[PDB]
């Protein structure tokens, strides 16, 4: 009672005043709904009968207190080892359903076949999603993780075959956003910003990585109600080695390509394979330490038609420059001090300058769904770096971000 | 047909600069790297025979610590040949095929191959016991096999455990090892040619100091059951010990360490 | 053992001789494939958490004894009473994977929006699904079932308001066919042939409805390799009433709503309505005694392509025209002697005779999937008898029997 | 646009064409086809109710037995009104608006409006054990409400439970309904106007008939507890009987078969 009777009261403290819409917009926050939102939820897809038993599960609880909320999942399909620890939590703090808490203890296998690997993380985080009341999110998390590579199954490169160990990586990222867009999937004169800055291993936070990745972003749409909608993007993103105990100064050992950039598909920049633009290894992409990104857009409303349902045009011109962190200067397997690497980035950020990146080109059919977002683009890659594994044919691209 | 320009790939990042690029093949086997600068020989005897083999076949190379995971096939000891274009290498070359890459790998008369049989199957058993199940050396296995694997007390538990049963089911035993040791140095004292029958040491010689090396390096530790690397130098009149320093004034004719 | 000794022995009693293949595919026919096919499946998509727990359910069991075999599926939904007899069972008989037998209690809710209602079967049946060696199939059945009628909601006729009672129909039909097509969901140069005759109560067949439906049909195929394939097809139907007991000449009790074919949709006769082409009453669609259908086919191949994936085009001319048996001549509450009704449909099948029936026409866009056939066609009815209901739009058609 | 003509929709089949065609309203009730000829009453008082209502108001019918799944609502007595086109039909008529469809539906004295309560209430009850529970009456049951259903053994034994479960739980009584029958007996004793303070027969005596009328037919048999056919004719002196006698001569002015 006392979770709704704290915002009643300022709410009953006070012609006439309507200040009961953010009491409704509060309570409509809870995710628990004034009828009812639902319980808990189950289901099990049990195969059986074989040399597997692919074991499925699944499990939600919208209140156990009056506000907690878990889930669970599993797959103990008898070929994998097990994803039998997809488990969540999730609680209020103290009063309000902005300031919400919550623990994870993820278990998968991450496969990935542009560089051909798998990765087994079997980590817990802790989050604070609080949310601002203007909009602007925020969040912290301390995910640590396993984070083993263990899938060098064909020929991959003699790249994969020197990160083949472990990891800890005992983040702690901060998120954000400053979302003003009109609609999520399909931006047409909102706006957007985020930022994805963590320190992975450094005086309390512990384990053997060590370094900060300061991911940016930004966005843009300005129609000049015709949907002509001009579009806009833009990404950034350093990925920089630091020491192991509480000093700046020091040992730094390089990046693993756990922890570097890759930056291309039909998600980030259209017109490049799944994995693309980067230090490429033979066949096997291998992630670059610093980058940045770009874009252009149209998305021509479709003409004699009107505002009608979601769907319009696109004629995207898209960009991206991944490079590696080289030094080739102070020339002890791995440890550069603080004044090589530092020297190391300056200029392994000159080449992030010069130079005509890349630049994809085309046209596509966005479909704004309400929960996602389809393109089936058409692109056609001008500029290139040599063995960056351009494409040409139909581009399908699904998702919730895109350029 | 349309990419316009070409711009000169992308100069591979600091960590496969500064490891594998390399002018000569670099076998991949288990070691620290304190000794990979040396090229002192690895400390898993799987490993060691075929690095003994090669640096008898009088082929340069480094060795370079790796995990058992960047292998082409599960088991480790693969050979990489060098870097002949900066942004394209050749193909790994598994175990079965170094020795490819004449007496070495030769047809043996039945007798010499039965005794093989001897060492791969019951010498092997006698040191996983004495090293992954033993518990008085539980702080061996630690600072060779999870010590360097990542360095997290929380993470290390679980590596030591994985091996511990992993190698529990490959295989009381110390006694099959104690005759066997008295076998070989039989094998040896009706040889008369410093090895098992050839002039020049070949493939039996080379899987023999596999073990009988180990053995006396990190297992001579005196605290019944005497460990096996007193059983080494005490089986017949010492053969096998001899035959390792005889051994080892080829592969190795420049370094000293051996003996502890 | 001896299952597969019985056919060995007379391959092995016998230049070189090839008599093995028959023994290959009497062993495929089995359906328990030489490694293995499968042991038992399972599922429980067991929602729960509210007033419905939507108790899904699936069972398979591909051995019992060797060879026999059964089956399971529920919804005890919580807002449906339930469907928690959907079980099965099969098992050769005494030396040949043809001669089958089968046991089934259904229980369903086939819903029927033409005909605002719904029906509420309760049965148990059992086959006999021979197959003769040549391709021809054979079939028997025992169908005692309950058949309820309850979905009156909305205004529906006052016709589906006289069916609201329950029926037994001890049936026993008779299947057949004789498959010479080519392609069993695209008829290029094939044919077919089929007949499914039952008979309802009467002598020892007992229960309350009283009949003797007999439905034929065809097909053809005539490419004049070009895929030309000139179509066809052709079909017909009978529902003649009978006396209650051991006899001929008596008593007969027409026709209800359950028992009468229904012409029409985009499965039947492309063009109009699911049920359309009747005895309409108003809105709701009462299906008529004796009918007649029809077709003509192009299936013209995509020119200067070649006979490529199956995808093809259609050029279709249907008919149809669905009677009801009606008596206009002797002029006790519904009891027409063995005279009367016989001289019913000999007039009821005049009026199939004159008469230009209806006369669908478009084209469409064919999908010869392995499994299905897509349609997705393009129709324009020409001619109607008043109140058919035709349509005239995309006529999205699925399923695997068409026209 | 297009559909080139238009053909003389297509003459429904013979089962409609023989029942629900007619020209007269068709009024739907629980009855046997041997008294849906003669339009004698029903058998169940939910809808002798409503049929006694209407053929007071002088309105001419035709009954014709169904199933009450055949209802726009659960409950069954709905009116049809005639077909005035052979291929569309107007739109039922529920129990609600059949009098609709004036001093029989007017404003009583609360008094009156108290008494119906009784009968609603406690009368209705002592139906459904007489009938639905009482073992000894399990024959009745079955000649009306399962025996013209399906005529198939196996199936009758599924709705004669359908129908117990789902009225037993809709309700011993026996002397709630004996004493009742005495305070309505007194209620006409103090009229003096042939019914219930009104000249013509209203909404009341319609209401009290649907009940003092079956019970006199199919539960008069005589085999202690006195079926309630005896306690009609006797509570108080009579009076109910006679009621009946006087009722049964105004809506069916022409009919002799009552009395058993």
């Amino acid at each position: 009672r006392s979770l709704l009777d704290q915002i009643f009261k300022p709410v009953l403290e006070d012609q006439v005043l309507d200040r009961v819409g953010a009491a409704t917009k509060k309570l409509a926050r809870f995710d628990i709904f004034v009828k009812e939102k639902s319980r808990l939820v189950f289901s099990a897809g049990t195969d059986f009968g074989n040399a597997e038993g692919s074991a499925y599960t699944n499990a939600v609880v919208r209140n156990i207190f009056g506000g907690a909320e878990t889930l669970t999942v599993n797959a103990s399909t008898g070929t994998r080892t097990r994803s039998a620890y997809n488990a969540t939590f999730s609680t209020p703090i103290n009063g309000n359903p902005d300031l919400r808490l919550s623990v994870e203890a993820l278990r998968s296998a991450t496969q990935k076949p542009w560089a051909s690997h798998e990765e087994h993380l079997t980590g817990a985080n802790l989050r604070l999603a609080w949310l601002t009341e203007k909009g602007d999110t925020h969040a912290l998390a301390y995910s640590s993780v396993w984070r083993q590579l263990t899938g060098l199954a064909p020929t991959a490169s003699p790249t994969v075959r020197a990160d083949a160990g472990d990891s800890l990586k005992s983040s702690l990222t901060h998120t954000f956003t400053r979302d003003r867009r009109d609609n999520p999937m399909l931006p047409q004169s909102g706006y957007l910003f985020r930022s994805v800055s963590e320190l992975a291993g450094w005086g309390p936070l512990n384990g053997d990585v060590s370094f900060a990745k300061t991911e940016v972003e930004a966005s843009g749409a300005l129609p000049v109600k015709s949907g002509v909608s001009v579009g806009g993007g833009l990404r950034l993103g350093v990925l920089y080695p630091l020491p192991l105990g509480y000093s700046l100064t020091g040992a730094a050992q390089p990046s693993r390509i756990n922890d570097r950039f890759q930056l291309g598909g039909p998600n980030d920049v259209r017109g490049f394979k799944i994995g693309g633009l980067g230090p490429h290894d033979g066949v096997d992409a291998v992630g670059g330490d610093v980058f940045a990104a770009g874009s252009v857009n149209a998305l021509l409303p479709l003409p004699r038609t009107g505002p009608d349902s979601p769907l319009r045009l696109q004629l995207y011109a898209n960009a991206g420059r991944l490079v590696a962190l080289n030094s080739k200067g102070t020339d002890e397997g791995l440890a550069m001090d603080s004044a090589a690497v530092f020297k190391g980035v300056k200029s392994a950020v000159g080449k992030l300058t010069n130079g005509i990146p890349s630049l994809a080109a085309g046209v596509g059919l966005v479909y704004a769904h309400p929960v996602a977002r389809f393109e089936l683009n058409f692109s056609l890659p001008l500029v290139l770096r040599r063995g960056e594994e351009g494409r040409k044919g139909l581009q399908v691209g699904v998702g919730i971000s895109f350029l | 047909y349309f990419p316009l320009r070409i711009y000169e790939p992308n100069e591979l990042p600091e960590r496969s600069q500064q490891l594998t690029s390399g002018d000569l093949p670099t076998l991949y086997v288990f070691s620290t790297d304190s000794d990979a600068r040396l090229g002192l020989p690895s400390f898993n005897p799987g490993c060691l025979k075929w690095q003994t083999l090669l640096r008898l076949a009088n082929l340069d190379f480094r060795i370079l610590p790796s995990t058992n995971h960047s292998s082409p096939t599960g088991s480790l000891p693969f050979l990489l040949p060098p870097r002949t274009s900066p942004t394209a290498s050749p193909a790994p070359i598994p175990a079965s095929g170094l020795l490819s890459f004449g007496h070495l790998d030769a047809d043996l008369p039945p007798r010499a191959q039965a005794y093989l049989a001897l060492i791969t199957h019951s010498l092997r058993n006698a040191w996983l016991c004495a090293l992954y199940l033993d518990p008085t050396h539980d702080a061996l296995l630690r600072r060779l096999y999870v010590d360097p694997a990542s360095s997290s007390r929380a993470v290390r538990a679980a590596l030591l455990h994985q091996l511990r049963r992993a190698a529990a089911e490959q295989v009381a035993v110390y006694r099959s090892a104690r005759d066997a040791l008295d076998a070989l140095a039989s094998l040896l004292r009706e040889s008369e040619t410093a090895w098992f029958g050839t002039e020049r040491p070949g493939s039996f010689d080379a899987a023999l100091f596999s073990y009988t090396h180990l053995m006396v390096e990190y297992m001579s530790e005196e605290t019944g059951r005497v460990s096996l690397g007193r059983m080494v130098k005490e089986a017949g009149n010492g053969e096998l010990a001899e035959h390792r320093e005889r051994m080892l004034g080829v592969a190795w004719p420049e370094w000293d360490g051996y003996r502890r």
